[PDB]
């Protein structure tokens, strides 16, 4: 496979273009926060008298 | 629809650099992946006038039979210039001079091909009777559009080839090696 | 099931007009074999997807047809002519025939596969709609690849006949032999025809602008829409 590239420099570089195409869209869409959700779930009750 | 409905232009966009990514590596070359994608233009004209003359619509099946025919017309320009190109670089031949071999050492394949799908999706252009109006939608775009991309690509893919090769040098060839 | 009518229609007239070409039976049966196993196999892939069987995965199925039988054609084909051009058994000229074309198979796929992938990524309601006819196609593309790999080199290998000599003749059918002969000095006519069209490039280059423009004209005069209506054997009447 190294050899393969060696040989080969564009299609190493359109792995590397495609790669990094689809990284850069994925970045469009990506969600932003500060942490994923890391709290564990809660349901609360509640009621009155 | 204010919800954002217009992505189509960069999605063909995209999908139109990441073909000519694809065709650099399949020819280990820069250049001539455009000798392949000047065929495009060539297969659009067809569903264009096609749903124009049936007045049909932009829709859903008219963008999905125009990726069905580049597809295929990408296909048919792609094995025209593979020979090509393997003609000038196993057998040596000059460029003018092993396009011609390349040319029509596929045309009886290429006719195959085509022929054979444009026969095919007859029966969604001709359809009468329940959801017809989907299959003649469909139908009409990528007939109309095979049809055209053949005919023409068949006198354009020769010419694609060889403009590009001159303005993308390497003077020290043309003319007639072996090795 | 009108979809599922003229996606057999479809073969049909596929396989006849492998037949016409390609005059040899068992040498047309190749990719008529393929095309099924491959679609029967799309539907399975579907399934594995959780996909439904609807208007934009039969159109998958109908509108793969040309890009799978070209797989099995480009097989056939070089095996055919490499047994036309030397003097191999079916078995050993397939052998050589796939070892010169496999990595082409899978390669031009992938290429093409780009031009039905980003399509898979639409977005909202109007999302599915390509998502779906864009992995069929892909799938479609995939398995036809891994069929043109697994039984059409079996079938080359056990389904052709020998030939040896430089071969194509001419003389012993009726109607076909005639096909032949015509083609053939239609294909040098053609083969001129390019050649006056390559001392040409000048004002060929700008008939293709010409094309260009007229196509990015008719473009934008072309109104734009979702989804057709249809004619559902059914409506309604709204009284107030
Ligand atoms: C070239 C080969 C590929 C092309 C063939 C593809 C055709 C696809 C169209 C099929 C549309 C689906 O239609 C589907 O048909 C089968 C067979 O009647 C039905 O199946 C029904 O009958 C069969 C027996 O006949 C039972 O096994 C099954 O329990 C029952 O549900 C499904 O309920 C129906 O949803
Ligand atoms: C790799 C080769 C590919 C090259 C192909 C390049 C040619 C371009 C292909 C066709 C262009 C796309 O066509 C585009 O479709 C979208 C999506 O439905 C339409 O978008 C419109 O469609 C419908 C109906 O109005 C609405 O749901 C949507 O909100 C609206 O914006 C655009 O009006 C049209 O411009």
């Amino acid at each position: 496979m190294p050899n393969f590239f060696i040989d080969r420099p564009i299609f190493a570089w359109v792995i590397a273009i495609i790669i990094m195409l689809a990284g850069g869209l994925a970045i469009l869409k990506l969600p932003v926060a500060q942490y994923p959700t890391i709290a564990p779930p809660a349901v609360t009750i509640s009621a009155s008298y | 629809e204010r919800l954002s409905g217009n992505q189509a232009p960069s999605l063909y966009a995209i999908s139109l650099i990441v073909v000519f990514l694809c065709l650099a590596a399949l020819y280990e070359s820069w250049s001539i992946p455009f000798s392949v994608m000047l065929v495009v233009p060539l297969g659009v004209i067809g569903a264009l006038l096609a749903a124009t003359f049936r007045g049909l619509t932009n829709d859903v099946y008219f963008q999905v039979g125009l990726l069905t025919t580049i597809g295929l017309s990408a296909k048919n320009a792609i094995l025209i210039v593979e020979f090509a190109k393997d003609l000038m670089d196993k057998e040596g031949k000059g460029l003018i001079e092993a396009t011609l071999d390349a040319v029509r050492m596929a045309l009886r394949p290429i006719l195959m091909t085509s022929l054979a799908f444009i026969l095919g999706v007859m029966p969604l252009v001709i359809s009468t009777g329940a959801g017809s109006g989907a299959q003649n939608a469909v139908g009409t775009g990528v007939m109309g559009g095979m049809v055209t991309a053949t005919v023409l690509a068949i006198f354009f893919v020769p010419v694609f080839f060889v403009v590009v090769r001159r303005r993308f040098s390497r003077k020290n060839e043309d003319i007639e090696h072996s090795h | 099931h009108e979809v599922v009518k003229t996606l057999v229609e479809a073969i049909i007239l596929v396989f006849l007009v492998m037949y016409l070409f390609l005059q040899n039976f068992r040498a047309t049966l190749i990719p008529t074999i393929a095309v099924p196993v491959v679609l029967l196999g799309t539907f399975a892939v579907l399934a594995a997807f959780g996909f439904s069987i609807n208007t934009l995965t039969m159109f998958g199925m109908v509108l793969a047809i040309g890009l799978l039988v070209d797989d099995a054609i480009v097989v056939v084909e070089n095996v055919e002519r490499v047994m036309a051009e030397e003097g191999l058994p079916p078995k050993e000229a397939t052998r050589k025939s796939m070892g010169q074309i496999q990595g082409a198979l899978v390669g031009i796929a992938m290429v093409l596969s780009a031009v039905f992938v980003p399509m898979a990524f639409f977005g909202g309601s109007t999302g599915a709609i390509y998502r779906q006819f864009s992995i069929t196609i892909v799938s479609a593309m995939a398995l036809s690849v891994l069929v043109a790999l697994i039984l059409t080199p079996a079938l080359c290998a056990t389904m052709l006949k020998p030939i040896a000599k430089g071969d194509h003749g001419e003389g012993k059918k009726g109607f076909f032999g005639w096909f032949n002969r015509m083609f053939e000095k239609s294909t040098h006519h053609y083969t001129d025809s390019v050649g006056g069209i390559l001392r040409s490039t000048g004002r060929y280059l700008v008939l293709y602008l010409i094309i260009v423009v007229g196509m990015a004209y008719l473009f934008v005069r072309l109104p734009s829409s979702f989804l057709p209506d249809e004619d559902q054997g059914v409506f309604m009447t709204m009284v107030q």
